[PDB]
């Protein structure tokens, strides 16, 4: 028999899984300069933001398939008129054409993540990440005496597990867009390439299988275009 | 948990039960088709009292006169079709001024409904947006739930108006099974839940309000008539003002709150408010909103409303500190800096001593009794070679009815006699002043004296009303005589529309478009009511009138011929501020009359 | 078989569907809600929607009662000056869809039974805790995997009827499903064992299906 | 499209020169605050006569009698707020009945609405229910237009009452910009270019029709209050009466619409209508309905109306026809075989050659001549030593009414007094009874009576108010003296609420609970108002003083002291079908009366 | 419509300052058969629309 | 986008929401640098 929600209780649940504000009223700069692929480019704009303190989160500098051009989708936090000026400070470099903002428009943020997950549970995981803490104690025993650990199971068992999640961990990458790209022993290795925030809500997901490696890389953006329709087009006024 | 003492008793007769239980004492009404079978319960009831008007909207006005005076829920109990649409206007009123009242209305049998039925009206529909809750009663299993519910939300929170509807067939039907009896509102679910959080955050909000309090300069208590829906409210009111030695100013429906013979009072502000109050307010640094709602009439124009205590704001010096009980009046006219939710009177309780007492603010309260000297209620006092003039007619009733030794409650319609009743009278003790403010409805004057005494018998009931008002509803004459209301009507009568032909004056160069409307002979009316009709014409016949009537024994009529076209003085109309008032003058009061005749030429 | 196949209850059911053309002036919304309040009809949904066409709006409404009953609701939403006219989809092919979005628990029957009674604000809640499938008593591994497992079965059910998981968290997973009221339901009813946290169910949208069943009897009828 | 005439003119003054463009002559309302642009402009206008009443309640009124009257419809101009909730009981009146009048309310600022301001109310919300259509007009733009599109909702179709919602910033900006001043009713004006599928549809029910009259072989014509929203309505309906000899019967609205003095007349059906008629329909074969729409006053028990003319459907022999030019009121209540949508009186033009020509029926048109006799109206006659009782007062008020040669108008009040008037008197002319029948408004009666008498100056308007209808809307009386209108007050006082009373006698046990109010003096009241007032008291008193009342030249008030507790017979009510009635019995009523006097304890 | 029984959930989109569009919130939450009115803006949601 | 192919009925609803978590890896949660 299966219970159901009560016309009270279920109010109370949702004002209390509603979450607080956990965001700033500020938001994610990102700034997209158009270099000339000289010498030593990639040194002084990143000298010139270092020098300056501003906090960057990313650089990535991209190819265009162009002679001789590139250009670097810089992601930064900060006040509008601090943003503008450590733009106007890159765009005065003479190898650099232009500085766009893209921090109120509509772009296409996308990361590129690596990560190899371990295949033999939590606590072989946790065994693994105690055994390299140990350079530069009764607990290693403590987690091999644990339920579910493989030197705990037969040999039928974990092969039965590891597949169990390796089946989890490719739903979840295929839900996200992502895919299995290698498959070990006793790990696997997953590509994904989506939104900076949708990486990071991946690899928390991932994280209680083990992450082993991993690859984040940073954002690069082009921009989109906020089509609407004719009878929204002719909202003028 | 079910109750089972409605067993084998008729829709009808559990209604008669739910009165006591309520603690009604008292139903106004009108019978018909569709509300028999609850008539026919109530028949000689034993539970209540039933005042019979002839008008369903007298009822309606009854039962609101009723609230202001006890403080209980005014009960309604109509007919359907034309007798719930005419209750439409006192529901309409009970809901801007806040008047708590449960109107039962009857309805066609369920199966009727939609039909377009005999007597069908859509009432919960019409009376959707004019009430706080209404409900139209499916089963007579419902029946003793509604009616809880309906009492409790007219009383909770701000008090509102709140309609039930009654159908034929589920008030004949009889009860055969329990039910349910105790209420089930949504709004406790969550102030349970968030009790703590909201019980914190007003208790930090009184903090915050008490510090402020303490580094005005010059602070102003404005008052409405928030602080009446409580029995210690006033007495409270009085000892922050005493305490923390503030002036107080008040609203039109909070007048009464604040005996003005206090030397800290500045009475009514707004648009007819006097010079005093609406100066006190623009060059306060730091306004105590207590139970006000910062109507339009009291703040003349939002764009230039207390620019002192704006300036104090931004300099952290004061602001504006608003006690409210509905978070949907917070910040929906002006904005203010530091918000508490809840009873004022229960907040001021708590606010209490951590204030620091005043001993005396000399600069402040000087300018102010400066401001009186200056700008009093200062009109065209009448000569012994003219006729009688409106405004000293209250001033002078206003210590013959006092000094009976008597407890006084006042009552007026809506119209220059409305404003000159509360100018000029001195409101001593609490809920003496009944009128209509929020939505301003003629008529209200007379029905709502006669309620009001069947509230409190033992006092004085006094009906300051005009001739335009009272021509709405001089049929409720002999409900008055039939309910035994010994209820003292007075007309001051101008023969004229005063209130509109003011603003046709100013406005409109003295077009007076369909303002004057044929009164009937008011002493013949009386008579014909089988009611002590009395008037006076000349100035010396007056003085002894107004003993004649506030001495008589049984309903009284006072018809008072006053002056033409006299301006309610100070006015602050247009887009200007409250210091922007237009002040009286009595040459440029001569140039207005003389060249009125001109463009009239009778 | 003769003991499963289904059979029907005492005092039977059926829908009607109607569509409304209405002019979108202020108002609208409350003046056809409230002539169908006003008259005591059923009202199952509502559901206004916009054409992508200025100043015209569109809505759905689902009923049920006799068939003379509902031609009343008709003709009494038509009169409406702003109503076009009011047509009738119960007796034609249409696509009724119904949009659904739902939290739903990964952590089983005995955490949805502990999360109820949490908010139903003893001795049961000691033997809901003392279960042996609840996250409590209950190695993390094992957790961790009935989460996935649950999600999964969560996923399959979602795909089978050509919905999708929009959203995963640590302890649930939002779904979401386009389709028909007797098939929402369904679905709703199959991932209820689940625990449903949230959800919300937008009504019903109607659009006739272009006229097209049979080739051959086309010309070949022969009924007149 | 556009129009250059209203630019550089005010919200007020195009509404001034809207009144003029749409034919109105007469406006009844009362000035206030949010409306003063508008009264502004309206101030000494050569267009309109205005009628300032004491009430707002009465200004509604007024103009419901005035397009009852005139049949032009009643224009109403109040103020915001209470100005505003006061209209309310007219224009739900009129919802019910179907009267043309268009309500102009004051509004707020703009600016100010939906911040609980002074004097505001949701009157669009709140007369959404009781109105045909309402709407509130945003700006100078759309006013010329808003006003065209009220005035053709309450007349299009069944004509009804229309709320134009007037803000203060709206109707005192000046228009500066050329604006439409018509555009397409999305629900009918558009739809009905489909003509061919309707015009020729309906042509098809036409003929249906008129083949089944001839198969009838005991049809009534029921008629409503339908037929009377047309010129050659009336005439229409004698033809038919004399091309197929059926006879006629009308509802309380339909009175006036058909002569009752002739022998085709089954009078007045329904609730408390004569058995003849009530019998008719329970045995007919066939029910022409013509602009009615089978209220619950006048079928009763549903599952116990016409029970001949539903075999008669099964047999296919016949029905019932029904003709309506609103589909809503179709199949609401009762089922047609063949209904006949647009106007009646269109609709029985286009008949006539469809018709076969009767010369005579015999034995159902004898039958009911039995029914007439056997089953007449009955009541408990006037006796040497009693006082005098309603049903003789209005027989012989109509005899000194048709005496004078003037044009009689008639408007009542709400209870038994409006029962009696209502049978009792001879009606054969057109809009000539006024009486509020779908809501039943108390008090209807003395300011429907003003707003007719405007209309038609050079009428007889009697206004047959009982105590309790009057003494309501009593104040006023000062309008119809400010007016001056010579209408004629009458007043059966029989000191209580009668038509309740006469419920708690029948299905109560004579338990009345506050069914007495307490009534001042009619004819001190007349004289404080400014008219004289009469008053009969003595049985040999009414004749000699009834003739006084009407020759009398200006407003005049007579108060007739009546029976009390009698009841309105024939009745029909309960479970009772129409041939379940309740007749007069002298005997009975013997009982009901020493019965009465026992609960009660002699108290009544 | 949820599924719990006599508890319906309305999605309201608004346009205009915060202070004006806050009060409507308090306007609609004061009503009595409402249990709260939650504000999702400036908050991580899901909007769908068919 | 559909649009030049031309639209000949459509309904559009009108927007309905649900609240989402956004989720974090356990790293940038525990930048709290609130000094
Ligand atoms: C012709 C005319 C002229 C007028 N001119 C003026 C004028 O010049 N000056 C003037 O002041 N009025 C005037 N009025 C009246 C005006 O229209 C308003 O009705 C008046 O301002 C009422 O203000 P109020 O806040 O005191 O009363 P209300 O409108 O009842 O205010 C209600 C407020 O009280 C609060 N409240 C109620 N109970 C409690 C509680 N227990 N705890 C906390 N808060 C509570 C409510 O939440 C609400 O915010 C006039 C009226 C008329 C008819
Ligand atoms: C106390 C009391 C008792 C009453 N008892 C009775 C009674 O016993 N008998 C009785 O008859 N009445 C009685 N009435 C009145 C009753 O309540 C209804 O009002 C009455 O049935 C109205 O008559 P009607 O339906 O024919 O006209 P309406 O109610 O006005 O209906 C008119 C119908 O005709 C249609 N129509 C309108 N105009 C046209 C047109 N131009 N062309 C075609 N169709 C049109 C309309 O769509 C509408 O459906 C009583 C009233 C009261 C107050
Ligand atoms: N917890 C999560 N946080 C962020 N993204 C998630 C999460 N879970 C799943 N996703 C991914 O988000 C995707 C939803 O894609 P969707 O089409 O809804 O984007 P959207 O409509 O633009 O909404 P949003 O603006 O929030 O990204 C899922 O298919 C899934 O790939
Ligand atoms: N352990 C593995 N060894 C070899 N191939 C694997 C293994 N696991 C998975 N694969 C397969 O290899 C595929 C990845 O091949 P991919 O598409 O990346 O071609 P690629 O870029 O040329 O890589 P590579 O250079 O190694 O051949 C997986 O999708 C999977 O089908
Ligand atoms: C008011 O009538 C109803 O509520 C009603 C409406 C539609 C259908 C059925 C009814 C109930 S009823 O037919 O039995 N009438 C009734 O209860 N009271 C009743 N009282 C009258 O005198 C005051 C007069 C009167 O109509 C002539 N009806
Ligand atoms: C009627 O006023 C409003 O509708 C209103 C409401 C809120 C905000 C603004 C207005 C318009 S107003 O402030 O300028 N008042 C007005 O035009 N006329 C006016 N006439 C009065 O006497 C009949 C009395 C009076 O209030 C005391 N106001
Ligand atoms: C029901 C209603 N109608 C109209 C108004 C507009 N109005 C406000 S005061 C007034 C004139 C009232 O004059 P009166 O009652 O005689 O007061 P007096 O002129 O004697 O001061 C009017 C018409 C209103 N507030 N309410
Ligand atoms: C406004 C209103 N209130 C109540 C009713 C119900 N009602 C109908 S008749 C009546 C009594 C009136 O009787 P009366 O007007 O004196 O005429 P009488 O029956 O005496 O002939 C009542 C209260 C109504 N129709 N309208
Ligand atoms: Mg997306
Ligand atoms: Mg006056
Ligand atoms: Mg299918
Ligand atoms: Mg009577």
């Amino acid at each position: 028999d299966t219970p159901s929600w009560n016309a009270n209780s279920a109010v109370s649940s949702i004002i209390y899984e509603t979450p607080a504000p956990s965001r700033q009223p500020r938001k994610q700069h990102v700034l997209n300069c158009l270099v000339q692929n000289e010498p030593g480019v990639l040194s002084r704009v990143s000298g010139t933001l270092a020098a300056r303190g501003f906090n960057i989160d990313s650089l990535v500098v991209c190819n265009t398939e162009v002679k001789d051009l590139s250009r670097m989708t810089i992601v930064l936090q900060g006040q509008d008129g601090v943003i503008e000026q450590a733009r106007r400070q890159i765009e005065d470099l003479v190898p650099v054409y232009a500085v766009l903002d893209y921090t109120n428009s509509e772009i296409i943020k996308r990361e590129l993540v690596m990560a190899r997950i371990s295949l033999l549970g939590t606590e072989y995981f946790e065994d693994l990440l105690l055994h390299h803490h140990t350079s530069t104690q009764e607990l290693v025993a403590e987690i091999r005496e644990k339920q579910f650990h493989p030197a705990n199971l037969p040999a039928s068992e974990v092969l039965r597990l590891k597949h169990e999640h390796l089946n989890d961990i490719t739903n979840l990458t295929n839900n996200f867009g992502g895919r299995v790209v290698d498959i070990s022993e006793t790990s696997c290795i997953v590509e994904l390439s989506a939104k900076p925030t949708r990486i990071s809500a991946f690899l928390k997901l991932v994280e209680p299988f083990g992450v082993l490696e991993c690859a984040r890389s940073g954002m690069m953006a082009l921009p989109r275009t906020p089509l609407k329709t004719s009878t929204e087009e002719a909202a003028d006024e | 948990d079910m109750d089972t003492s409605f067993v084998g008793l008729t829709g009808g007769q559990i209604f008669n039960e739910m009165m006591s239980r309520q603690n009604v004492d008292t139903v106004f009404g009108y019978p018909g088709g569709a509300i028999l079978p609850v008539y026919d319960a109530i028949h000689n009831s034993d539970k209540f009292n039933f005042v019979l008007p002839k008008h369903e909207q007298g009822a309606g006005h009854m039962a609101e006169g009723y609230a202001r005076a006890s403080g209980k829920p005014g009960v309604v109990l109509v007919t359907s079709g034309p007798g719930a649409t005419n209750v439409v206007t006192p529901m309409a009123d009970a809901f801007a001024d806040g008047i708590p009242m449960v109107v039962f209305t009857g309805q066609v049998p369920t199966s009727a409904i939609g039909t377009d039925a005999f007597q069908e009206a859509d009432v919960v529909g019409i009376s959707r947006s004019c009430t706080k809750w209404n409900v139209m009663v499916k089963s007579v299993e419902e029946l003793p739930l509604r009616i809880n519910e309906a009492f409790e939300i007219a009383t909770s929170g701000r008090p509102g108006p709140v309609l039930v509807d009654l159908p034929k067939d589920v008030t004949a039907a009889i009860l055969r099974n329990p039910i349910p009896t105790k209420t089930t509102l949504p709004s406790n679910a969550l102030n349970q839940l968030t009790s703590r959080a909201q019980d914190e955050f007003v208790m930090q909000s009184i903090n915050k309000a008490a510090d402020l309090i303490n580094l005005a300069k010059k602070p102003v208590l404005y008052v409405g008539a928030g602080i009446l829906n409580h029995a210690d409210g006033p007495r409270l009111l009085k000892e922050l003002s005493d305490r923390a030695q503030i002036p107080v100013t008040t609203t039109l429906q909070g007048l009464g709150s604040f005996d003005q013979e206090d030397p800290k009072s500045l009475d009514m502000l707004g648009m007819h408010g006097c010079a005093t109050a609406n100066l006190a307010v623009q060059n306060a640094d730091l306004i105590i909103a207590v139970g006000a709602r910062f109507d339009d009439r009291v703040t003349g124009n939002i764009s230039k409303f207390a620019p002192e205590a704006r300036r104090a704001a931004a300099e952290g010096r004061g602001g504006i500190i608003h006690f409210e009980v509905s978070p949907k009046n917070i910040n929906k006219v002006v904005q203010t800096q530091i918000a508490v939710e809840g009873d004022a009177t229960t907040n001021l309780g708590k606010m209490m001593s951590k204030i620091f007492p005043v001993k005396e603010r000399s600069e402040w309260f000087a300018q102010i009794n400066k401001w009186k000297k200056e700008y009093p209620y200062a009109y065209m006092e009448e000569t012994p070679g003219s006729k009688i003039k409106p405004q000293t007619v209250i001033k002078k009733l206003s210590k013959v009815a006092n000094d009976t030794g008597r407890h006084v409650i006042v009552t007026t319609g809506v119209g220059q006699h409305q404003m000159w009743a509360a100018q000029h009278w001195t409101w001593r003790n609490p809920h003496t002043f009944i009128t209509s403010g929020g939505l301003g409805t003629m008529g209200y004057g007379l029905p709502a004296a006669i309620g009001a005494q069947v509230a409190k018998p033992e006092s004085l009931v006094i009906d300051i009303d005009g001739d335009a008002s009272f021509n709405m509803t001089l049929t409720e004459l002999s409900s008055a005589v039939q309910a035994g209301t010994p209820v003292k009507i007075l007309i001051l009568n101008n023969e004229e529309q005063g209130m509109v032909t003011q603003w046709q004056s100013l406005f409109y160069e003295h077009r007076y478009s369909h303002t004057h409307q044929l009164n009937p002979d008011f002493i013949k009316l009386a008579e014909a009511m089988g009611l002590k009709g009395l008037r006076v014409k000349k100035q010396e016949e007056l003085d002894a009138k107004l003993k004649e009537f506030v001495s008589t024994k049984g309903p009284v009529l006072l018809e008072v011929e006053v002056d033409k076209k006299v301006p309610v003085l100070p006015m602050v109309a247009g887009g200007s501020g409250l210091d922007e008032f237009i002040n009286f003058d009595p040459e440029v009061e001569r140039q207005q009359t003389e060249l009125r005749h001109k463009r009239t030429g009778g | 078989i003769i003991y499963e196949t289904p059979a029907p209850s005492r005092q039977p059911r059926k829908q009607h569907v109607l569509n409304c053309l209405v002019q979108n002036e202020p108002g609208v919304l409350s003046r056809v809600s409230g002539t169908l309040a006003a008259r005591g009809f059923n009202i199952d949904s509502l559901v206004v929607c916009n054409t992508e066409v200025k100043d015209l709006s569109r809505m759905t409404i689902v009923l049920q009662g006799q068939d003379g009953v509902i031609e009343q609701a008709r003709r009494q939403i038509e009169d409406l000056v702003p109503v076009y006219a009011v047509l009738d989809y119960t007796n034609s092919e249409i696509i009724k869809r119904e949009l659904v979005m739902a939290r739903i628990s990964l952590l089983g029957t005995e955490y949805f039974e502990d999360l109820l009674l949490h908010h139903h604000t003893q001795e049961l809640v000691a033997e809901i805790r003392e279960k042996q499938f609840h996250p409590a008593n209950l190695p993390a591994s094992e957790v961790l995997r009935l989460k996935h497992e649950h999600l999964n079965d969560i996923t399959n059910l979602t795909n089978n009827f050509g919905g999708r998981v929009v959203d995963i968290s640590e302890t649930s997973c939002i779904v979401e499903l386009s389709a028909k009221p007797t098939r929402i339901s369904a679905f709703l009813k199959l991932v209820e064992p689940f625990g449903v946290l949230e959800c919300a169910r937008s009504g019903m949208m109607a659009l006739p299906r272009t006229p097209l069943k049979t080739s051959t009897e086309e010309a070949a009828d022969e009924d007149e």
